[PDB]
């Protein structure tokens, strides 16, 4: 059977201006099967209350989802996104670069 | 709106 | 221009752990407007876009009973494929279904879709003439004859040629320009020195809808691909999209590089040149 590795991406909704309110995003895609564990983390710790889109798929049947949360960027807080899947040895984390 | 006629694969 | 209505069905069988889960999701172009989730308590069809909320109570009740029927239909479809392929209770399998109609500025259908996929691989799909099927292996050929057995693509073409395009038209005129008009990207270029030798230029496109965009980097007005680093188009979260393209350039030669943005919401393609 076909099994596919996810594609993680952390970003903000609007351009990151410190103190002003925004939304953190983690868009995961290109994977198979549907089961996926995706936590957004602040300073290594999981952000609870995290929403997500309704599971959907692309024309190669790859699944895709957008886990997100209201947040506020600071000059020292370090945000990230941890993702697990059966194609993954262990959780994969991607650090939020505000410029990417 | 979604289709309403069903079949089995 | 071109518009499309698409429904995305995912059914995944859970052995021992309850009975399979069903998700529906509905798209006009690439705005999601409805959803259904069998894993819920009081599982309804729910609105996911403001221009669909005006539908009457009978719209929502009717569709809820469709998804409830559809879920049960895929359960036994999951079993039939298990038998075609001689698989086991040891196995979480997946049925993916996608159908929809693509219309031009006419109101005329250009391409209808009705395709399935078992366990990630393509199982069966309906040919563009809407009369034929194309089977991927010997299993799907039994489905292909099952599906000329009750003369089925007749009812499926009739939906694709018929009410599918009208439903698209109804949702287009109800969603007005917030759904028919294309929102153009807000584009700018950022400059990050990476060293003494070098620096990056990043062409940002933000706020655009629909998601189909093209971002190109040129040098001296001619093409340049072997330093481009593109990111996959990502949802902004507010029904708009985002993308960027990047190039590493010798420090002092930045002005020789132009970024080129194609998007339907633009009257003419953009070219951006970072100026010190
Ligand atoms: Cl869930
Ligand atoms: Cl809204
Ligand atoms: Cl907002």
């Amino acid at each position: 059977m076909i099994q596919r590795t996810p594609k993680i991406q952390v970003y903000s909704r609007h351009p990151a201006e410190n103190g002003k309110s925004n939304f953190l995003n983690c868009y995961v895609s290109g994977f198979h099967p549907s089961d996926i564990e995706v936590d957004l983390l602040k300073n290594g710790e999981r952000i609870e209350k995290v929403e997500h889109s309704d599971l959907s798929f692309s024309k190669d049947w790859s699944f895709y989802l957008l886990y997100y949360t209201e947040f506020t960027p600071t000059e020292k807080d370090e945000y990230a996104c941890r993702v697990n899947h059966v194609t993954l040895s262990q959780p994969k984390i991607v650090k939020w670069d505000r410029d990417m | 709106s979604p289709r309403w006629y069903f079949y089995y694969l | 221009g071109s518009h499309s209505m698409r429904y995305f069905y995912t059914s995944v069988s859970r052995p021992g752990r309850g009975e399979p889960r069903f998700i529906s999701v509905g798209y006009v172009d690439d705005t999601q407007f409805v959803r259904f989730d069998s894993d819920a308590a009081s599982p309804r069809e729910e609105p996911r876009a403001p221009w669909i909320e005006q539908e009457g109570p009978e719209y929502w009740d009717r569709n809820t009973q469709i998804y409830k029927a559809q879920a049960q239909t895929d359960r036994e479809s999951l079993r039939n494929l298990r038998g075609y392929y001689n698989q086991s209770e040891a196995g979480s399998h997946t049925l993916q279904s996608m159908y929809g109609c693509d219309v031009g500025p006419d109101g005329r259908l250009l391409r209808g879709h009705d395709q399935y996929a078992y366990d990630g691989k393509d199982y069966i799909a309906l040919n563009e003439d809407l009369r034929s099927w194309t089977a991927a292996d010997t299993a799907a050929q039994i489905t292909q004859r099952k599906w000329e057995a009750a003369r089925e693509a007749e009812q499926r073409r009739a939906y694709l040629e018929g009410e599918c395009v009208e439903w698209l038209r109804r949702y287009l005129e109800n969603g007005k320009d917030k759904l028919e008009r294309a929102d153009p990207p807000k584009t700018h270029v950022t400059h990050h020195p990476i060293s003494d030798h070098e620096a990056t230029l990043r062409c940002w496109a933000l706020g655009f809808y629909p998601a189909e965009i093209t971002l190109t980097w040129q040098r001296d007005g001619e093409d340049q691909t072997q330093d481009t680093e593109l990111v996959e188009t990502r949802p902004a979260g507010d029904r708009t999209f985002q993308k960027w393209a990047a190039v590493v350039v010798p420090s002092g030669e930045e002005q020789r590089y132009t970024c080129h943005v194609q998007h339907e919401g633009l009257p003419k393609p953009l070219t951006l040149r970072w100026e010190p």
